């Protein structure tokens, strides 16, 4: 966390900084998108 | 001279009042910013 | 009367490939598409100034 690392999240590969989210996903939601279909947030499959 | 000065002052007051009241007076200048922002947004959207 | 635009600079490699290193390597194969676009944008910025 708080470091640029190559992450493979549930089959999603990318590079960036992982930080605690301040946006409240609803229980059924498990993946967020920004403008232009850019992954902005995601929940941990092992800890949710 | 006095009449001309009074007319000039009244005209400047009318100009400021019209500028304050008319929010669309500066549309010609907002137009360039609107085009730039919309072009940037469209370029971003093309990634999706 | 308008007098200038917003000085915009585009990092084309990030836009096209993002964080993908292989895509960036493949993008080198296209030639000087980067250079012309960057030069045009810089010219436009100096133009506005
Ligand atoms: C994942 O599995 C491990 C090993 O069985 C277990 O200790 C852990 O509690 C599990 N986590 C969740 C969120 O189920």
């Amino acid at each position: 966390k708080n470091k640029c690392v190559n992450f493979n999240f549930n089959g999603l590969k990318g590079t960036g900084v992982l930080t605690e989210s301040n946006k409240k996903f609803l229980p059924f939601q498990q993946f967020g998108r920004d403008i232009a279909d850019t992954t902005d947030a995601v929940r941990d499959p092992q800890t949710l | 001279q006095k009449l001309i000065a009074n007319q000039f002052n009244s005209a400047i007051g009318k100009i400021q009042d019209s500028l304050s009241s008319t929010a669309s007076a500066l549309g010609k200048l907002q137009d360039v910013v609107n085009h730039n922002a919309q072009a940037l947004n469209t370029l971003v959207k093309q990634l999706s | 009367l308008p007098v200038s635009m917003t000085k915009t600079s585009v990092d084309c490699t990030m836009y096209i490939c993002g964080d993908s290193t292989e895509c960036s390597n493949l993008l080198l194969q296209y030639g000087s598409f980067c250079t012309q676009l960057k030069r045009a944008l810089t010219g436009i910025a100096v133009e506005q100034d």
